[PDB]
């Protein structure tokens, strides 16, 4: 798993405890922490696996973030706030939500200013409400000046330098996430390379390499949930989905400071530990690096992905309804390649 | 043909 | 089936009787045997679906074909003849024999000059030999004096109206079929418009439609018995082949001067009946229409076939070995589209 | 796209 929970400097014991993690039915390998001076760590990043780099000072300024100091700073924006009645936050493409009517959200999204949002989570705290929050916005310019005073005191000579040596497109956005305790962003995988910066609290990350595929089971790629795995890591369906008793993760618990390499097309849940308070992490969003000229064989996992990934998109257009996918697809497989 | 079934989206976990 | 046998001109009696014909489990209606001046025959092509027309006088001139005329006249050219332990004469790529070692064709291809077929028909004939002779040639310039005075003598005027009024392509080829009583061409579909013209003895034919597609269960595309099925007509395999119960054909028996339209995409089934002799005939393979500009929905089934077969071929070339197009679907599939 | 799909070749049962 994450190993020994390590010790907070100045003697102020373990960080956070097992009992703080869910339990889950499959075993997981711990992933490395290492130094970005490290060549072994600059060696995790070149082959695109996991790493967690513990002294970037990515985002060293964000460090003394806390609800109070944002939403005094933050700014008058929006801010996307998803709600829950359920512990697990499973991601929804609201233009995709039209090609599934049989297809209902378990989770809503809301805007809101930052100081509602607060005083939201704060009137749960009180009434013992057992409904959750989760807020996940793009940061941009509408944010305060004290912000813009952080943002600009990241790291930037470090990341634009990891940015040029992959070869990586521009940087898309920088996710803002706040979530309660116990939150849960089930197991998925994004088509962008992402730098996860923890600012505040405990997160427990587990990865899983793209040659899972066939263990994690995602949605059809034309449904709301496209990336997401259908696999109910609290109660495994091994009828429909046997190959998930054959998968195997990489796992690890991220604080103040951490930096984790999600590599583009890597499955990851990621989940706030138990009673260890809110979280708070800032993400780095890069278009992946350009498709090489020769192609070289055998092909690497995550191609294959965006092969699969492509064919349903074309057949999708070409039969002029998603819906018909599955239906050609089993067609053309049943005693032919089964 | 190959290099097109190759090339890949760049969608993320944000609406 | 095949309706009530017709009686010959001259009270010559039934020109063959119900013993003659193979035993199969499935149905079959019977295709319709109209006049070319039939206004309705005119609205089966241009709806693609089969017909048998009985005076188009396509071939008049081949009528008096047979072994003698033909071996005294068709010339010196070298004769493709398929060789067989067994009544089925299934079709073999030899140029796709690379990407499937585990296989070993049951008819061997073999040249030899027209003399050589019509004498190595007769050897077997009266040593009682089991095995069985096709000979498929395309007609070409190397042909006979008399035999190019036949040709030029098909009512070309007849067929270039119907290439003309269906937008067909260009003339692809004509192919000459002479096989042994009893012979049997398996079930399998090709990619162009095809007039059957039938010159001596009697071949039953059945035909099934596109949308069948399921039913028959065709063979992978990088398969040498690509566009054929994989399941045997005598002895189905109900456990490998569900679908198979399902499957509903059109049947008709052709004589001399039958025109069977053979519409593209549409499996057919050819036998040369049992104990009727030899049986000689002619095709007339078109390409289809090219594919119109607006595109129309719900698709038609012989489109979707173009589809999964496109599918298939491109798959192939993206993992650059078309033994993976398999597990590369499967794994599409399994507990996400199944 | 789509019409690359519909696009169909010639292949006949003839070697
Ligand atoms: O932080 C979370 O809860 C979820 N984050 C991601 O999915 C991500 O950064 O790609
Ligand atoms: O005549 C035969 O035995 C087989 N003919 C065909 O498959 C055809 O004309 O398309
Ligand atoms: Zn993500
Ligand atoms: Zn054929």
């Amino acid at each position: 798993g994450s190993g020994e929970p390590r010790e907070e400097a100045g003697a102020l014991g373990p960080a956070w405890d097992e009992s703080q993690l869910r339990s889950y039915s499959f075993p997981t390998r711990p992933i490395p922490r290492l130094s970005q001076s490290d060549p072994r760590a600059e060696e995790l990043i070149e082959n695109e696996e996991p790493v967690v780099l513990t002294d970037t000072n990515l985002v060293y300024p964000a460090l003394k973030w806390d609800l109070e100091y944002l939403q005094e700073n933050i700014g008058n924006g929006d801010f996307s706030v998803y709600s829950a009645s359920t512990h697990k936050f499973l991601y929804y493409d609201e233009k995709k939500m039209a090609n599934f009517q049989n297809f209902k959200p378990r989770s809503n999204r809301e805007e809101m200013k930052f100081h509602e949002f607060v005083e939201k989570l704060q009137d749960i705290q009180q009434r013992g409400g057992e409904e959750r929050l989760y807020l996940q916005q793009t940061l941009n310019d509408t944010v305060g000046r004290k912000i813009v005073m952080d943002f600009l005191g990241f790291n930037w000579n470090w990341i634009n330098k990891q940015q040029g040596k992959r070869g990586w497109g521009q940087l898309t956005s920088n996710l803002l996430l706040i979530g309660m305790e116990g939150n849960v962003t089930p197991a998925h995988y994004d088509e962008q390379q992402n730098f996860f910066a923890q600012i505040k609290g405990y997160k427990r990350c587990i990865l899983f390499p793209p040659d899972q595929f066939e263990c994690l089971y995602p949605y059809p790629v034309h449904h709301p949930c496209d990336r997401q795995s259908q696999v109910d890591f609290d109660n495994p369906d091994y009828e429909r989905f046997p190959n998930f008793q054959n998968v195997v993760g990489y796992e690890t618990v991220v604080g103040p400071g951490d930096v984790l390499y999600i590599p583009m097309y890597w499955w990851h849940h990621i989940e706030s530990l138990l009673n260890g308070g809110i979280t708070i992490t800032v993400n780095f969003w890069y278009k992946g690096a350009p498709t090489p000229k020769r192609i070289e064989y055998p092909l690497k996992a995550h191609q294959k992905v965006a092969i699969m990934r492509n064919i349903e998109k074309m057949l999708g257009e070409a039969l002029g309804n998603p819906q018909e996918v599955g239906p050609l697809l089993n067609t053309m497989i049943k005693g032919r390649y089964n | 043909v190959v290099k097109l079934l190759l090339e890949h989206g760049a969608d993320v976990s944000a609406q």
